[PDB]
């Protein structure tokens, strides 16, 4: 599950 | 004479935020209803927004004062970029864990409707979404109306203006009363 | 390169101060341990001790911060001086009134008795009293112990001292960088 | 109540 980076990056900024 | 009277304010938090005077910098912000909104820079704001790169525009976001529907627009709209990318996990888990999202659920339960059954369809059905308003223009439409909420101060501004203030009055001095 | 950083907070806390902006003013202030202390001058906040208009004194004291020992030798000796001008009504009122007098009556229970003893006593017993340090003496070291804790700053000096930094980038101009 | 001005005063600053 998340591959791309962005979305990573997305995931920790709003979750921690 | 010259006056300006939000952005002594601003300095005023700036300073605040430097030395960590964090509690006197959230009651001044409310009192005044006036928001300490720091980007790098307001056009590198708009880029990363125009550029697609949620993860930093979500950064951004967090450190900010937020109207309900700016943040409810881009959240959606993140949302829809998402479920364009076949980042359904993503995308669910912004639906429900998202302040915004939620808020949109209860003020805008038929909206939310909408979204989660946007997220649900098998697969990215663009020709209705994007041929209504394209997607360039929608990051467009949120790049500036974010925009017009944010604002660009140096690192130091308070105690560097206070500096020539201070140069001033030395080499230049002062009118006599 | 000048720094100075107590100084800044009262500046702030002034334009707060005058932009009504009371619980900021609050929060700062407690937060950062630095009060603003404006007297329209030192010499006439001594004056006005020394001359033993003790009304004006309170009053000014009453907008101050406060080191509750200063505050109970203060109300202590302004109670002397009611006692000797036989105004012991008034004398009695501050006694058991007025906040360090109570805070006195707590800490130092055999101070208060002896106030209220030399507040009972048929006549003024002005000879131990001052013969051990006189009025005179008595008004100056109060006064300075209390001078020493409040400042003088113009009517609005940050929004001056940013007019002059406005000045000064428009006549001199910035460094480059 | 006091007769004396300042003492007057002194009362209605502190009560």
């Amino acid at each position: 599950h998340s591959e791309n980076r962005m979305v990573r990056s997305l995931h920790r900024v709003l979750f921690k | 004479i010259e006056i300006e009277s939000s952005d002594v304010i601003r300095l005023i938090e700036q300073f605040l935020k430097e030395s960590n005077l964090h509690r006197t910098l959230a009651i001044l912000q409310e009192e005044t209803n006036v928001s300490l909104n720091t980007v790098d820079s307001i056009d590198g704001f708009c880029n990363e927004i125009t550029s697609g790169n949620w993860d930093n525009v979500l950064k951004t976001v967090q450190s900010l004062k937020l109207p309900a529907k700016k943040l409810i627009d881009l959240y959606e709209h993140v949302i829809i970029e998402l479920v364009e990318l076949r980042e359904l996990a993503t995308a669910r888990l912004v639906a429900r864990q998202t302040d915004p999202m939620i808020l949109l659920k209860q003020i805008d339960p038929d909206r939310f409707a909408r979204l989660e059954s946007l997220i649900n369809r098998p697969y990215f059905d663009g020709q209705e979404v994007y041929g209504d308003v394209s997607k360039e223009k929608r990051r467009s439409v949120i790049a500036q109306t974010l925009s017009s909420e944010v604002h660009v101060v140096a690192p130091s501004r308070l105690l560097s203006l206070l500096g020539q203030s201070l140069k001033w009055q030395l080499h230049q001095g002062l009118l006599p009363p």
